Parts: structure tokens; C-alpha cells; sequence
């Protein structure tokens, strides 16, 4: 939408559908203001309407407060919001605590790439350790975090019945965050699955917090810390962790974690020992170019593992790129390795 | 699929598989009950998508190495023998079928690496590693070896590397410790190096494989090798007067062969748990049963403990049991499948192109550092070469700062970074001057300073010289003056 | 305004706490729409508010207005030395002109009031 035009076409033929289940709306040099309430007041009463995307535009605070008093609506009906780069700030986590504390079909929630600092998260806390709140999937990617804000978001893993997506990478959750967050879904009882602690500056210190919360959470499926320099140390007791017979990860994300060639004796013990490891995404590092052919070697004993080996963005010699081209010959069940070529 | 009411077993062809029949049939004469044994190829292979089905045999005959896997794929049933049956074994095969403190299999079976030795040539062999290389200078002298074998199979040479004290996985409780792993400690490295040091003084060559060791043995050129009771069936043919005995000790301590035992594993969706057990239990492991599968195949030494003793008449039975009792029991684990590949990349290695305590270092070379080291080294010395009145280093310590301008001076550092703006860097640099002026010294001590850290420490990674005096202009090459 | 989130829990459950001056800190207009939501719950027994210098526009008077709408026992509101020019009192006057309205002393000392918005406090007066 470009002008006062757009919007009164936009919100006719809106209005006028009855089968439109995503819509995506990209506010151009017009908000900051009620400009694009008359739209939003349409969205409210569109009942096959399931996913809003408002991402990418600037939606001034203002405007995220309008949205969510038309997300309020009892025939609202929306399931799926993504917010990504609103520049929104801590002030509108209010209204959005407000929405999740009545709003109980809303289940993905994306606020990626704004300014909701450790405050924001303090207030949509509010919201999400609320009963009622059935939000499933909560993306605070980018967000200028830090490690204090861990203290709310924990709370929420500890107490929600509901939130199993949490990603908070790309912040300033270090060491002291996320054992934080560890304390509480190391909790037998925590619905967590899917952790996104991409790249929030995590270190080998911090290892032994995830490696309690993969012994003892079996709902946890998913780990992506790519990005951290958890270096070999971090392997080694992540790995510990990840050997318990009771852990039920499935995925584990491992791009540059600024690893070298003595980890490939634990992530060898890993791809052979566990039962539950399905993909184990080891991507731009130095992984060695003989650590690789350790997992050529090994991943012939009817290992479990059927998805992305990792070893993208990595140089292999001749033989090597030939063992690994054998390897997915005689191997099919493993879907694809995906070396760089 | 269950098979109810039969007793099916799964065994090897080239084990004592008629044998076995006949242990099944008198079973069947005796309860009842028959008892059918089959020999599929690749039994190894297709057990784990049986097993996993309820289908396939109720027993199975393998090594308890791969046994392993199957039970932590939950493929094999527990079996429950009372003390009663658990004492008709020798003490230390138990370890062989226990995973994570449960019984998997029974025991049948136990190879080891023996000694085989040429009577001919060496009627006493020595007792103590050290005494080889005296005995192999002294058989020199006669123009014969004292020693070869696979050097190229770690299998081979673990015996010694774990007589130090070195190890595979520690075995505590019943239960391995995958984080702990004794290739690196003090026992493999003493071991390790004292081989490697046997390659260097020519006692053995580095690239012996299996038929070369098995081929010198038969032919008479060496004195002795090391091998398994699996191989005796190709070592009559020569028909040298051999025998087999227990393998030297080092710094007072017994060599460490991987002990390979066969066992008898049974299906974990098999109902025929008390047909199975009694079966293997009041009938094959028993003498009789024991001549029965022995009388079609040799099983060369056998878990029994009464059997051995009746076996004791041959020499080579005792002497495998002894190293088997001696040795170590060859982990069940699926880490294995790394370790065997850690230490083949190990031995190998180590005997030529590296040294012992750098195999166990991380692959520390990682070649950059490696290169860069080199340059470090080479470029010591201002020439590196001969004429300067008796060659001594000259140190470019003594390099004497030359003007550098640009055509205010100006820093070998900052080189090649952009002028004062616009964003550009540079990437072609050209040093012009007289002959005489110091061109090649800038350039040599630009490389040292480099290696050492101390410029361009961030910007590259790699500095390759060309010497314009040593590249002929026409000369067909690629680009290997990198190499 | 970060802290008017912990004041408002303490609003929300301290049934004792009476007098509360907030006065000469920077909560701004969204640290009043925070302690509007403890101000408009039951339980908040507060009855006097001093907001005096806070860094407040007329925008806050949209959640102030409201407080004073629903209050049972808000009496004293000093919100001067703020920018609650005519349009903030107009908004405030809009609920404080209610006969139910517990407002007793009104603290517009100085907020840039001009003629303009003599018509809103004098329908407040007058009701
Ligand atoms: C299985 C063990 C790891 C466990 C270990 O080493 N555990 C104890 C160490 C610490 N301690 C303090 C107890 C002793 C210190 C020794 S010291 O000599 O300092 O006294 C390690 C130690 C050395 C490792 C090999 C080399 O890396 C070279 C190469 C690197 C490639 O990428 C992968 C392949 C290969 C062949 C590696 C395989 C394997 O990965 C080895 C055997
Ligand atoms: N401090 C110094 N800096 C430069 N050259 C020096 C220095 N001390 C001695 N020399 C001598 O000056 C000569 C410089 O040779 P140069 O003209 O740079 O060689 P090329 O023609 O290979 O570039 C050599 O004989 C060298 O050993
Ligand atoms: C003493 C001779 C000498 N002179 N110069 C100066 C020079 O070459 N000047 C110009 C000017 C214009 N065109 C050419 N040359 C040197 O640089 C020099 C170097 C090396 S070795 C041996 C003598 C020598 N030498």
C-alpha cells in the first residue's frame, strides 16, 4: 500500500473475501499514525484469515497499538503474526501482553528484530505466564536482549502449558542467560521443544547448563547454537549431555561454533552412541579434513542418523569428497550429506 | 512373524555348523523339540532387520562384539543363567556378552593373538620385547628376520601398545566408559613408540601387510609373526615344524591381544526363552556338545572350562587361552568403529611422516601454522646458503632499516591497506631500487617478521615467495610454485 | 517509566497503601498508562497521586481520565509541571465532569492551561 487509495480498495476487497487464510501487508512511504486503522479494523471480522504478516514495514508503536485492539476482537481469529523488523519498541509489549492475556486463538508470534529490550520481554512475560495465552511459538530473535531478561523468560518456560518454540538468538544472552533459562527447563515438566539459542555469545562455561537440560527434558527435540563459540570444550559437555540414554533430541545445529579437529571424537561418539539424534547440522568450521573421514568410517554401523550431516562451508580433499560420495551411494536412508559440492 | 513352536539358529558356514546340528538333533532326541540351524550369508547383515521384525532365528552365532549394537537397538533377549551355569565359563569371558551390566549372549568361543613361531629357525623365542632386536641382529647375521607381522592392521600391534598400561574403553562396572579412552595415556604412547623405534633401527619395515608377514613365515624368511587361531588353516601348507606360544612381555608386563569371543545371542522377540536357554545350556555348553561343533570345525580354544582342559593336549589351544586370559576383552561398544579408524590412522602415521607424541596432539599441524613456521625457520639466516667465510648464520638481527617512500615515509605495515580514502585498497605492491639496495633483504626479512607475528598478522594467511632467479620463463608448469 | 511496572503490582495488592508521590521522575506518558492499569484495579485503596513534574503530555490523559472514571477511592491528583496543555485537561475534564467522579483536589498548577480549556474545568465544576 502506497496511499489513502490503496487503502480504501485494500480494505474493500478485504472485507469482501471469504477464503483468504494469509495475508501480507507492506506499508510504504505514506505510519507512525491511524493511517492503516480503517484496514485493520476489516482484518478483525475476516474469519478464514489465519496469518497476518506485517513484517518488514515501520509500524510505529502507535500502530502496534492499534493492531492489537483490533486483535482483541471476539471474532478475531487470527492464529499466526509475524512482526519482524516493525521498529517496535519495548512500549508496544504492553498492548501485546494485553492481546496474549484474552486473545486465545493467536498461536505464532514473531517479534524478531525490534527493540523490545529486557523491559519488553518483562511485560510480554505478563501475558505469557497467563492462563489462557495459548501462544505456541514465540520468535525474539534480535531484539537487544541480555542475560537479565532471562529471569522472566524462564518463568514462562517453567509455568506456560503452551509455549514450545522459543528463539532467542542473535542477543546478549550469555553464559549467565542461558543457564538461567537452563535451570528451568532442565524441569522434567517444561513443554519446551524447539531452543533457538543461535547466536547469543554462549561459551564452553555454559555447556554443562544445556547438557543438565538435555539429560533430564525429554520433550526438548531441537538445539540450534550456531554461531556461539562454544569451541571443543563446549562439544565435550554438550556431548556428555547428549549421551544420556534418557535425551530425546533429534536436531542438533552446530554452523561455526568455532570448533576444530579434536571434537570430531565426540561428535563420532555422538553420531554413534545416541538413539535419538537424527540431524546434526555441523556447518562453517574448522572441522578437520581427517575428523571427517572418522564419520565416513562410522556412519556405516546402522547409525540413526537419516538427515543433514553438516560439513557445508568446509574444504575436504579428493578422497575425502570421494568417501563422502560413496558414503551417500551405499547409504541411501541418509537423505542427503551436503558437502559443498 | 514368530516361529512357535521350533528352535531356529543362525550360525557362520565357516564355524561348526554341522556340528551344532548334531547338538540340535541329539536335543531333539532328548526332548523332543527340534532344532533347525541355518547358514545365510552376510547373517550379520540381515539378523538386525529380522531381529527388528520378530522374524528370523531364535539364536544367533557371531562375534559379541557387533552383539552390542544389537542390544542397545534392543534386538537381543536377556539371558538368565543361574550361577550353577555362569561357573561352566571361564571367569573373564562373562565381560564379553555383558552390556551395561546385562547378559546378552553365551560364551562359546575365545580367540586371541597368539605367537607363531618357526622351530626351525628360533625353537626358543624370546620372553621379553626388548631381546627382539638382539635376536633379530644375530638372525641378521644368519640373513634372517626376528619378527614381522601386519603393521598396517592395528589389530596386530595393540598387544603391544596396550602392555604399558595403555587401553581401549575402561572397563569398571560391567559398563564401558565411552569418555574414556586409554590410547593417550603414558602405557600407548611408551608402546607406540618403542614399535615405531623397531621400524627405524630395520627390524621391520612400515608397510608389512597381511600376506606379506604370512608369506615370509611360510617361506621360511622370518623367524616368527603374530597371528589368530582363524589363520593355523593356512600356515600347515608350509609344513614348517611351528608352534604357538604366548607373546613377550614388556617392562615386566604380559602383552594385551583384543580378545574376540564367539557367543550365542538369542532374539529378543523370541517367546523361546526357556528353549533357548536350556538348549545352549544343558546341551551345547557341555563337552559333548562342545566335540560335537569341534569335530566338524576346530574352534581352537572354547569358553568351557572342562573342555579346555580335555583340549590342553594341543599346545596351541592352551597358549590362546592363556593370551585371551591375559589379554583384553575387545569392547562391544559402537564406538569401536571410531576407535578402530583412530588408531589405524595412528600406527600408520606414526611409524613414518610424524612422530609419536604429535598423533596424539589434535592434529596440531593444521598447515598454516605449519607453513608459516617453515617460512619462520627458512628465513633465519639473511642468505641461508654457502660463501660467508665458513658459512656461520649471519642473524637478521643485523638487517639495517632501509627508506622506504612512496614514489614522508612510510611503514612496512599499513602496505597495502587504501589511501587516505574512496575505499580502495591495494592489492599489487612494487618495490623498485638499484641492484644492491637491499630488494631481496626487505623481502626475506618482510617474510620473517610475518612467520613471527609481527606484520600483516591479519591480513594474510599465506605469503608464497618467488624467487625470480630459480623461475625459468620457459618452462612448462602449473601453478606449483605454490608447492 | 521501567519502574512504574513493579508500582503498579504494589498497587494491585497493597490494600493498605494510601498516599503515593511519584512526583519529579521521568515516567513518562507510558509509565502512566503502567500505573493506570494498578490505579483502575480493585484492591488499589490509593487516594492521593502526586504526579507532579513527570515528563507527562496530554496523551497520558487519555489512561489518567479513565482512572478517574473508574476509581473508587483516587481524591487527590496533582499532575502539574507537566505539558497537560488544554487537550489533556479537556480529556480529563470529559470523565472528571462525571456526578460519580471521587475527584477532590485537582492539581492542574501548571501545565500550560490556557482560556480554551476554561470550558472543560468549568463543566467539571459545574456537574
Ligand atoms: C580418543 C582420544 C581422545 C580422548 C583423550 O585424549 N582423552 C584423554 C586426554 C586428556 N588427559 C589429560 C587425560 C591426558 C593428556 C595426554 S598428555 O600426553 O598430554 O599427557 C584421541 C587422542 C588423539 C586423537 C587422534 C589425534 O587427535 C589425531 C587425529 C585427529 C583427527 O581430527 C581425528 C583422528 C585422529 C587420529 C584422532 C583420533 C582420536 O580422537 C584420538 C586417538
Ligand atoms: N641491512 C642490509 N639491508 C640490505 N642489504 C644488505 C644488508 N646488509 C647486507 N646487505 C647486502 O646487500 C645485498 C642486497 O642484495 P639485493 O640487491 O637486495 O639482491 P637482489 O638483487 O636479489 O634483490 C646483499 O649482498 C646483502 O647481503
Ligand atoms: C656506485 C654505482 C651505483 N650507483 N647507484 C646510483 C644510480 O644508479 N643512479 C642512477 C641514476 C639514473 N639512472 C640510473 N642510475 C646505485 O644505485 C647503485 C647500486 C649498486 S651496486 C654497485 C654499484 C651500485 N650503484
Amino acid at each position: 500500500l502506497s496511499t489513502r487509495m490503496d487503502h480504501m480498495v485494500s480494505s474493500f476487497c478485504i472485507e469482501n473475501c471469504h477464503r483468504v487464510e494469509s495475508l501480507s501487508l507492506g506499508f510504504l512511504h505514506n505510519l507512525t499514525s491511524s493511517f492503516c486503522r480503517g484496514l485493520f479494523s476489516v482484518l478483525s471480522t475476516s474469519q478464514s484469515l489465519t496469518e497476518l504478516d506485517l513484517s518488514d514495514n515501520s509500524l510505529g508503536d502507535p500502530g502496534m497499538r492499534v493492531l492489537c485492539e483490533t486483535l482483541q476482537h471476539p471474532g478475531c481469529n487470527i492464529r499466526r503474526l509475524w512482526l519482524g523488523r516493525c521498529g517496535l519498541s519495548h512500549e508496544c509489549c504492553f498492548d501485546i501482553s494485553l492481546v496474549l492475556s484474552s486473545n486465545q486463538k493467536l498461536v505464532e508470534l514473531d517479534l524478531s528484530d525490534n527493540a523490545l529490550g529486557d523491559f519488553g520481554i518483562r511485560l510480554l512475560c505478563v501475558g505469557l505466564k497467563h492462563l489462557l495465552c495459548n501462544l505456541k511459538k514465540l520468535w525474539l530473535v534480535s531484539c537487544c536482549l541480555t542475560s537479565a531478561c532471562c529471569q522472566d523468560l524462564a518463568s514462562v518456560l517453567s509455568t506456560s502449558h503452551s509455549l514450545t518454540r522459543l528463539y532467542v538468538g542473535e542477543n546478549a544472552l550469555g553464559d549467565s542467560g542461558v543457564a538461567i533459562l537452563c535451570e528451568k527447563a532442565k524441569n522434567p515438566q517444561c513443554n519446551l521443544q524447539k531452543l533457538g539459542l543461535v547466536n547469543s555469545g554462549l561459551t564452553s562455561v555454559c555447556c554443562s547448563a544445556l547438557s543438565s537440560v538435555l539429560s533430564t527434558n525429554q520433550n526438548l527435540t531441537h538445539l540450534y547454537l550456531r554461531g556461539n563459540t562454544l569451541g571443543d570444550k563446549g562439544i565435550k559437555l554438550l556431548c556428555e549431555g547428549l549421551l544420556h540414554p534418557d535425551c530425546k533430541l533429534q536436531v542438533l545445529e552446530l554452523d561455526n561454533c568455532n570448533l576444530t579437529s579434536h571434537c570430531c571424537w565426540d561428535l563420532s561418539t555422538l553420531l554413534t552412541s545416541s538413539q535419538s539424534l537424527r540431524k546434526l547440522s555441523l556447518g562453517n568450521n574448522d572441522l578437520g579434513d581427517l575428523g571427517v573421514m572418522m564419520f565416513c568410517e562410522v556412519l556405516k554401523q546402522q547409525s540413526c542418523l537419516l538427515q543433514n550431516l553438516g560439513l557445508s562451508e568446509m574444504y575436504f580433499n579428493y578422497e575425502t569428497k570421494s568417501a563422502l560420495e560413496t558414503l551417500q551411494e551405499e547409504k541411501p536412508e541418509l537423505t542427503v550429506v551436503f558437502e559443498p559440492s | 512373524k514368530i516361529e512357535e513352536g521350533k528352535l531356529v539358529i543362525w550360525i557362520n558356514g565357516d564355524k561348526g555348523y554341522n556340528g551344532l546340528a548334531e547338538v540340535g538333533k541329539k536335543f531333539e532326541k532328548d526332548t523332543g523339540i527340534k532344532v533347525t540351524v541355518e547358514h545365510p550369508d552376510k547373517l550379520e547383515e540381515k539378523f538386525p532387520q529380522v531381529a527388528a521384525t520378530g522374524d528370523g532365528p531364535d539364536i544367533i552365532f557371531w562375534a559379541h562384539d557387533r552383539f552390542g549394537g544389537y542390544a542397545q537397538s534392543g534386538l537381543l533377549a536377556e539371558i538368565t543363567p543361574d550361577k550353577a551355569f555362569q561357573d561352566k565359563l571361564y571367569p573373564f569371558t562373562w565381560d564379553a556378552v555383558r552390556y551395561n551390566g546385562k547378559l546378552i549372549a553365551y560364551p562359546i568361543a575365545v580367540e586371541a593373538l597368539s605367537l607363531i613361531y618357526n622351530k626351525d629357525l628360533l625353537p626358543n623365542p624370546p620372553k621379553t620385547w626388548e631381546e627382539i632386536p638382539a635376536l633379530d641382529k644375530e638372525l641378521k647375521a644368519k640373513g634372517k628376520s626376528a619378527l614381522m607381522f601386519n603393521l598396517q592392521e592395528p589389530y596386530f600391534t595393540w598387544p603391544l601398545i596396550a602392555a604399558d598400561g595403555g587401553y581401549a574403553f575402561k572397563y569398571e562396572n560391567g559398563k564401558y566408559d565411552i569418555k574414556d579412552v586409554g590410547v593417550d595415556n603414558a602405557g600407548a604412547k611408551a608402546g607406540l613408540t618403542f614399535l615405531v623405534d623397531l621400524i627405524k633401527n630395520k627390524h621391520m619395515n612400515a608397510d608389512t601387510d597381511y600376506s606379506i608377514a604370512e608369506a615370509a613365515f611360510n617361506k621360511g624368511e622370518t623367524a616368527m609373526t603374530i597371528n589368530g587361531p582363524w589363520a593355523w588353516s593356512n600356515i600347515d601348507t608350509s609344513k614348517v615344524n611351528y608352534g604357538v606360544t604366548v607373546l613377550p612381555t614388556f617392562k615386566g608386563q604380559p602383552s594385551k591381544p583384543f580378545v574376540g569371543v564367539l557367543s550365542a545371542g538369542i532374539n529378543a522377540a523370541s517367546p523361546n526363552k526357556e528353549l533357548a536357554k536350556e538348549f545352549l545350556e544343558n546341551y551345547l555348553l557341555t563337552d559333548e556338545g562342545l566335540e560335537a561343533v569341534n569335530k566338524d570345525k576346530p574352534l581352537g580354544a572354547v569358553a568351557l572350562k572342562s573342555y579346555e582342559e580335555e583340549l590342553v593336549k594341543d599346545p596351541r589351544i592352551a597358549a590362546t587361552m592363556e593370551n585371551a586370559q591375559k589379554g583384553e576383552i575387545m569392547p562391544n561398544i559402537p564406538q569401536m568403529s571410531a576407535f578402530w579408524y583412530a588408531v589405524r590412522t595412528a600406527v600408520i602415521n606414526a611409524a613414518s611422516g610424524r612422530q609419536t607424541v604429535d598423533e596424539a596432539l589434535k592434529d596440531a599441524q593444521t598447515y598454516r601454522k605449519k607453513y608459516r613456521k617453515y617460512v619462520r625457520s627458512r628465513f633465519q639466516c639473511i642468505e641461508d646458503r654457502n660463501a660467508r667465510l665458513g658459512e656461520s648464520v649471519s642473524l637478521n638481527k643485523r638487517y639495517t632499516r632501509l627508506r622506504l617512500i612512496k614514489e614522508s615515509p612510510i611503514k612496512m605495515e599499513l602496505l597495502f591497506d587504501p589511501d587516505d580514502e574512496h575505499s580502495e585498497p591495494v592489492h599489487t605492491v612494487v618495490f623498485q631500487g638499484a641492484a644492491g639496495i637491499g630488494k631481496t633483504i626487505l623481502a626475506r626479512k618482510m617474510m620473517l617478521d610475518w612467520a613471527s607475528g609481527t606484520l600483516y598478522q591479519d591480513r594474510f594467511d599465506y605469503l608464497f615467495y618467488i624467487h625470480c632467479r630459480e623461475v625459468s620463463l620457459v618452462t612448462q608448469r602449473s601453478l606449483g610454485d605454490l608447492i
